[PDB]
């Protein structure tokens, strides 16, 4: 899967510097490669190689001494502002182990070319990617997307001091959390076989993320890129989401047997999972309303909620019976001394 | 208790029957899916209400914070004295227009010159100089030219020396022995009224420079206090040049500038392993005092004069004025004023706030909302009934009998109702839908 | 300035919030009776279930855990089928016997 | 029921209890030029009124 | 609830000024700067334990 590694390292080398000189690398990489085909036709790779060589050359030239990025005046004056000219323009200014991600990316890009030598060797673009993929691969990766989105909501929450300039919780955090929850809803609506909807979705979010992370947040939080050590993690996680979403878009939708990713294995993990799902407030009901609003049913909403409650109850009862049966136990001998002190004692102390 | 049970049963039956009638009053095709409108005319509203309920007590918090601002001080005063005695030198500066020489603002020229001076004090090799210059410039650039004040006190004290002979004799005799005698320098700033909170905020700070135990120094000080012509009382490291004025509390020294001065340029001593008390006070200015006296013993005034530490005119100092009335330099103090008061209800452990903020979000949903949206697995045999018109007949008939006495029938017809809520088979048999339609 | 006044509106809110929970919950439960808890709360003669409830403890004292376990299902089934509960808790007859 | 309903109002009404304070005993007035020692200072004291 | 305060016309203490401050007064008034007067009045209450 070396191409996925190339995209991953492109994202890394973009987030490492946080300028717009390297920005065409991930932008072009995503837009072309992740939407074209299983094989970007061996010409896109040539363009990436040439641009990487050019960027390496220019960033080696820009790391000189006669040019005005000295330690005398410019560095000190522009050390604090987040969106002035040289911080904004990619690599133009120290670094202990300097930048190794770009070099590693280049090495693995040439490794990809060598592997390409070892084996085997724009209306048409949309026509090929959307209408004639031919070998529809039937897979369904939505739970992975949900996990990624859950990981991002908590990083937006647990980490709140960075997004704000005891300090203030700030009014912008509310907008971010509401917008993220709206995106979580939008995923759910687009889970109903809307390929073009998903394509517009992905284009809109990639554009929004790319402009917002590097051109709006520095102005709001007064923190330049690179120095903000949490927004980079959000970028990386969202980029992984974008890659998996592009994979879903390129391939065809599956039958999508309706059901939670909690009703396949009747094990002990599902118990903790379902219990936290139904324990936190304002989640079950939100999920039920989201499902009912955008799915084809004939019953009103209250019957929907009653049916979901009945399903949860039946699932819990059956699964508890199986878990109890999965551990045989002599019908007669009294409870062992250990077991008792391994259960009763704890309670009393608590 | 039976009365309350009967009233509850009547309310339940009434609600069930009436809900059935209202549902039947609006025919509805048995099959076609819910129309797009209907759905968006019902589902949409809910989502929005749930979202606003979740995210409202944060919006109201964000509106409630509203970090306020206050105006800059208008009164400053400084008093130099010997410990436990009336002040030697007292001087104040007042004003509110911030244009006069006594209390004036800072021109952008001086700020630019000082900022340029901050960067060039380093040396190419040492990285500690790099870090020091970085920190100092970052600290300095945090204040605009509208938040820096330049206070200038007159060299001569405003009033005479109000001392008696006996107190002066006490001064001299205390200095004669080998006791410990201290100096005292006090500086205070006064704010404007600020109606909203009551009172005029006052900030004060006091430093203490102990006197040396050598007999020669004490002899010179005694000769000066006695009123001898030439004796310049000297106190080292007394008054700072930069002072940060917080929104409340004691004045705070700018530590970064001290690290930038005592290390860069020409290092000043610091090689004797001085304790931490004088480590943070090694960049202060020195003071000298003279006594003018005059024709008689009633007129006795003290004239002060400041001297910079290390090397003078190192471009890190703001030039003073040569005064007008009679010519000697002003005593200059530069103050960085902080006007970001956030005492709006301050903040009780935000964690505790979040706890309650969630505690409320919990009970409501985990209880009320749950009950309202959803239905217990037990309350299905009662809540939904195909035709609740036979139980209402009994519920009305018991009242009808009650009106016309006949308590025997009144009691014999309550067990008939209590038994219907006991055996579900008879309840299902009795509440089944009627048949005259196909009859 | 005796404690001044925190937004009287907010005071009234809490002042009512307390008036609510108490009545809408405790008082309700105390005065009144759920439409579901009628088959259990009132019983004409609850002397046969107490016999089993005491007998299980009596067996528990004298070991014999087999009888101890076989007599708990007999009790658990009485709270499942209301017909048998109504049959068993009916009032006794020696008086006219 | 009535006392339970109307008690936390009765306790509020007893709790308010608007207090009173005594009148001042010291007054003083100072007339001065800005940024200088006062030109004229005068105070009046007393408690018997 | 009405008080009638009466201050003496003459100031209670002498004028404690030095020659240099008076010269500063005169020289500041000589120019075209802005000079202000100041009248201050304060009342003091009893301890209130």
């Amino acid at each position: 899967h070396t191409d996925i590694l190339c995209y991953f390292f492109a994202i890394m080398t973009q987030v490492m510097t946080g300028g717009l000189i390297t920005l065409p690398l991930p932008l072009m990489s995503l837009f072309w490669g992740n939407l074209s085909n299983p094989r970007p036709s061996k010409f896109f790779w040539v363009t990436m190689i040439t641009y990487t060589e050019c960027v390496i050359v220019i960033k080696f030239v820009c790391q000189f001494a006669f040019m005005p990025y000295n330690s005398i005046t410019w560095r000190t004056e522009h050390q604090m502002d987040p969106m002035s000219l040289d911080k904004l323009f990619g690599v133009s200014q120290l670094w202990d182990i300097v930048l190794l991600f770009s070099l590693f990316f280049h090495r693995y890009m040439l490794r990809k070319l060598g592997l390409w030598k070892d084996a085997n060797l724009p209306i048409g673009r949309f026509i090929h990617q959307l209408f004639h993929p031919k070998f529809r691969y039937i897979r369904d990766l939505y739970p992975i997307m949900f996990g990624i989105d859950v990981i991002c909501f908590l990083i937006m929450t647990f980490g709140y001091s960075a997004f704000g300039e005891s300090r203030i919780p700030v009014t912008l955090v509310v907008m971010l959390v509401g917008m993220t929850l709206a995106i979580i809803i939008d995923r759910a609506l687009y889970l109903r076989k809307s390929v073009v909807g998903k394509l517009i979705y992905q284009v809109l979010m990639i554009a929004f993320l790319h402009i917002w992370v590097f051109l709006v947040l520095p102005n709001m939080t007064r923190r330049s890129a690179i120095s903000n050590h949490v927004a980079q993690a959000l970028y990386v996680i969202k980029s992984c989401y974008f890659l998996v979403s592009a994979w879903q878009i390129r391939n065809g939708y599956p039958e999508l047997c309706i059901g939670n990713l909690l009703t396949h294995s009747y094990g002990m993990t599902n118990m903790i999972a379902f219990k936290v799902f139904m324990n936190i407030p304002f989640l079950f009901e939100l999920r039920t309303a989201i499902d009912w609003t955008w799915t084809d049913t004939s019953m009103p909403l209250f019957d929907f909620f009653n049916m979901e409650n009945f399903y949860a109850h039946i699932f819990n009862i059956k699964c508890a019976r199986q878990f109890e049966a999965a551990y045989p136990a002599p019908r007669g001998i009294p409870k062992g001394k250990l077991v008792k002190y391994m259960m009763g004692f704890p309670i009393i102390i608590g | 208790f039976d009365f309350f049970n009967m009233e509850n049963f009547y309310a339940h039956i009434f609600n069930i029957k009436c809900a059935r009638q209202f549902e039947a009053a609006y025919p509805a095709p048995r099959g076609i899916p819910k129309g797009k409108l209907v759905k968006y005319m019902m589902g949409f509203p809910i989502i929005i209400g749930v979202v606003i309920f979740i995210f409202s007590p944060l919006l109201l918090w964000s509106l409630l914070n509203q970090i306020g601002t206050i105006s800059m001080p208008e009164k400053v005063t400084l008093r130099i004295s010997i410990e436990g005695y009336p002040p030697l030198y007292e001087m104040e500066a007042q004003g509110s227009n911030h244009d006069n020489a006594e209390l004036g603002m800072i021109k952008p020229d001086q700020l630019a010159s000082l900022n340029q001076a901050l960067t060039d004090s380093y040396t190419t090799r040492d990285t500690n100089s790099i870090l020091r210059s970085r920190m100092s410039v970052s600290y300095l650039k945090g204040y605009t030219y509208e938040d820096i004040l330049i206070v200038r006190f007159r060299p001569e004290s405003e009033i005479y020396w109000p001392i008696s002979q006996d107190s002066r004799n006490a001064m001299i005799d205390k200095l004669s022995r080998n006791t410990s005698v201290n100096f005292e320098v006090s500086l205070e700033f006064t704010r404007p009224y600020d109606p909203n909170e009551n009172a005029a905020l006052k900030h004060s700070k006091s430093w203490l420079v102990p006197i040396s135990l050598d007999m020669t120094i004490r002899a010179k000080i005694q000769s000066a206090l006695r009123g001898d012509p030439g004796h310049p009382i000297l106190i080292p490291q007394s008054i700072p040049a930069f002072i940060q004025v917080p929104n409340q509390g004691e004045l705070t020294l700018p530590t970064s500038i001290g690290n930038t001065i005592i290390n860069d340029g020409n290092p000043r001593i610091n090689t004797t392993g001085m304790e931490k008390s004088d480590e943070a006070r090694a960049w202060f200015d020195s003071l000298t005092l003279n006594l003018e006296q005059g024709k008689s013993q009633n007129e006795k005034m003290w004239i002060a004069t400041s001297e910079h530490p290390g090397d003078q005119n190192a471009k890190l100092w703001i030039k003073t004025a040569n005064t007008t009335y009679s010519g000697r330099p002003y005593l200059q103090v530069v103050g960085f004023i902080d006007r970001a008061f956030p005492s709006f209800l301050a903040k009780v452990f935000k964690g505790g706030v979040i706890a309650v903020y969630l505690s409320v979000i919990l009970v409501v949903g985990r209880g009320l909302v749950r009950g309202i949206f959803t239905t217990s697995p037990s309350t299905v045999m009662f809540t939904e009934l195909p035709n609740a018109d036979h139980l209402l007949k009994i519920c009305l008939d018991i009242y009808l009998v009650r009106e016309a006495k006949d308590f025997m029938l009144e009691q014999d017809l309550f067990a008939k109702l209590i038994f219907l809520f006991r055996s579900p088979a008879t309840l299902i048999e009795w509440t089944r839908m009627s048949k005259k339609k196909q009859e």
